[PDB]
């Protein structure tokens, strides 16, 4: 955003989050991917059958 | 009847200038509007790509308000690109 | 058998599966982006269905 | 679990950049065409490692 | 689309979906909601088996 | 690098042409050969159909042997076609 502000780079592709303070500051494309925050454990071992 | 490509592209380029005559003055605001209609009426082999993309992408980047002659007199010679996808 | 026949899944798993058969049939609005989106689509399977 | 929030990435363009409307509408047909999801499974699907 | 862009409405507010075609005729906000395309069909009943 | 159509098309007739002038009275049976050898050097979008698939149709259907120039000047204008299928 900084390198987009003070002109040291013409455009930004990257996984790049959209915000509102950064919509402000920056003008963003319409989204070519949607995500969201999520949660991320290990996997566990097989509750097994039980009886 | 038979398409073609040259065809194409002349045609649309003069359609897209023509149409973009009567919006002068806000004509920067207009490109994708005339490209549209010059789309349907000189045809594209693909609806999404348009009669000639780069000539599109071309005006779009360069045209500024009264400044559509000259814009248009550059970049009617431009590359079309693929017109399949 | 029969209770595998309860067991069993998947009569429509996917797009593509209406596409495979014509034994239902399937249809979009009059109108709107979604039969423009099947008009315009030139991916295989959209187009097979769009046909 | 589901996402906490629903949001999305995007190109990002100076404020009155030359590029800025060419890209967006150039995302926009990426994502018409299916592009953006082929490029995905591409990714991050197809050479999937787990099963 | 047709009233915004011939100035009998200043804005519109409905599940306009965002299409390629009406992003070149009129300008579209961020997507306040997300959706795609969906298969619907009649849920099946395993109500009163009997013996 | 775009490929554009019309220059793709010039191209192509002008190689097809180029290359027909080397087999004199042979040229009836060499069209097919120069359209390929011109569909490569011109590139193409559909590489089984070609830089100009009419003009191709349109110079095979014509050309007789020693008839060259005049059936390419007849065929040079003519509609290239669908250059995607
Ligand atoms: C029409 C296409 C060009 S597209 O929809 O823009 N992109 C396709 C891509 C798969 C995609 C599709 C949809 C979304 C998406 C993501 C979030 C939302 C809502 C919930 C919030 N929108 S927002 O832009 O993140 C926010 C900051 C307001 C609405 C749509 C994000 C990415
Ligand atoms: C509900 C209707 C008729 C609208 C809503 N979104 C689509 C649109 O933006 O056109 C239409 C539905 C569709 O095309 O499946």
């Amino acid at each position: 955003v900084g390198e987009l502000v003070y002109g040291k780079a013409d455009i930004a592709i990257a996984p790049l989050t959209i915000t509102l303070v950064r919509e402000e500051v920056i003008d963003f494309s319409k989204p070519f991917m949607s995500l969201g925050i999520s949660i991320m454990i290990k996997k566990p071992q097989k509750s097994k059958p039980g009886v | 009847g038979p398409a073609d490509c040259c065809r194409m592209k002349e045609c649309c380029t003069d359609r897209v200038n023509e149409c973009l005559q009567r919006y002068s003055g806000r004509e920067d605001k207009f490109v994708s509007f005339c490209y549209q209609e010059a789309t349907v009426t000189c045809g594209s082999f693909n609806e999404i790509v348009g009669c000639c993309y780069g000539y599109q992408m071309c005006m779009i980047r360069v045209v500024k308000p009264n400044s559509l002659s000259g814009a248009h007199e550059a970049c009617k010679t431009v590359s079309c690109g693929n017109p399949c996808a | 058998t029969f209770l595998t026949v309860e067991r069993m899944v998947s009569p429509i798993e996917s797009a593509e599966d209406l596409s495979k058969q014509t034994e239902i049939a399937y249809g979009t609005l009059d109108s709107g982006s979604t039969k423009e989106f099947f008009r315009r689509s030139k991916i295989a399977v959209f187009d097979k269905m769009w046909t | 679990g589901g996402n906490l929030d629903s949001k999305g990435y995007g190109i990002a363009t100076p404020k009155g950049s030359s590029l800025g409307t060419p890209v967006n509408l150039a995302v926009l047909k990426l994502s018409e065409q299916g592009v953006l999801d082929k490029l995905k499974n591409k990714w991050w699907y197809d050479k999937g490692e787990c099963g």
